[PDB]
């Protein structure tokens, strides 16, 4: 929607939700130059 | 897309196909970024020059897809569409400027592990994510190759590249509503959207809130993959405030 | 190529 997206916005009911990764996530996380 | 992988069940459920009623065909990608709203390319609905004019009874947007032509029986769910917005300022005529359009839904879809919205950057996400090497996160139904259609959505990640190296890269005027993405011969890693991947999303986790943004629409290339060339998408952030007046002017 | 789809959607 508006300001950045919606209220449960980028929080995928079957990944962060259930605090599993995608196989390839790690590749972007990896060059934010990593991480949270 | 070209050189990348099948997506895994539920990996974008913000992935949304455009699709043709009558022929009943895949016209482009469109990404869901709330339970009334889409967010799509202008050029998959309007096209003067190929005669293109995509009116709302002639699409409908199908949302929870994986399979590319089949029907996903108690998994996808089918929406007739209300309106269509074109960015008053779209250049059909020279550089697809402003390739930016919203399709708000005939009636609010409801979410499901296959079906959630995406989220819509804020000047710092897109300001410290925005950052040429950084990767980004593409997905389509479409071309595998130059010059078949997969059977499943497929994915692939890119670096975001340098302007300049943009630029450098075509005769076509860049105006900075764009961003091109894909790496470098140099590089030696591939991959790149091709033809029915347009309207399709670019999108970034964030490594502060753990969260996925949009910030592309998949826009237009100089064919599909090739050495030296870099697919080209709508800068999602630089159109936001175009995006946040509709949407309250006549919005969710 | 496209399996159909249900008219209570065309
Ligand atoms: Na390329």
């Amino acid at each position: 929607t508006f300001g950045s997206g919606e209220a449960d916005c980028g929080l995928r009911p079957l990944f962060e939700k259930k605090s599993l990764e995608d196989k390839t996530e790690r590749e972007l996380l990896e060059s934010y130059i990593d991480g949270r | 897309i070209v050189e990348g992988s099948d997506a895994e069940i539920g990996m974008s459920p913000w992935q949304v196909m455009l699709f043709r009623k009558s022929p009943q065909e895949l016209l482009c990608g469109a990404s869901l970024i709330s339970d009334r709203w889409v967010l799509t390319a202008a050029h998959c609905l309007l096209y003067p020059p190929w005669d293109k004019n995509f009116t709302e009874n002639d699409l409908l947007v199908r949302i929870g897809k994986h399979s590319r032509t089949r029907y996903e029986r108690n998994i996808e769910k089918i929406s007739m569409l209300e309106k269509i917005y074109i960015h008053p300022r779209y250049n059909w005529r020279e550089n697809l400027d402003r390739d930016i359009a919203l399709m708000k839904l005939k009636k609010p879809v409801a979410f499901s592990d296959y079906i959630h919205p995406v989220c819509l950057p804020d000047r710092e996400t897109a300001a410290s994510l925005l950052q040429a090497g950084y990767k980004g996160r593409v997905t389509g139904w479409g071309n595998l190759k130059e010059t078949g259609q997969p059977s499943v959505l497929q994915v692939v990640n890119l670096p975001i590249v340098e302007r300049p190296v943009c630029k450098d890269s075509t005769r076509i005027r860049i105006t900075d509503n764009m961003f091109c993405a894909g790496y470098k011969p140099d590089e030696g890693k591939r991959g790149d959207a091709c033809e029915g991947d347009s309207g399709g999303p670019f999108v970034m986790k964030s490594p502060f809130n753990n969260r996925w943004y949009q910030m592309g629409i998949v826009s237009w290339g100089e064919g599909c993959d090739r050495d030296g060339k870099y697919g080209f998408y709508t800068h999602v952030f630089r159109l936001k405030k175009w995006i946040q007046k509709v949407i309250d002017q006549f919005g969710e | 190529d496209f399996e159909e789809i249900p008219e209570e959607y065309l």
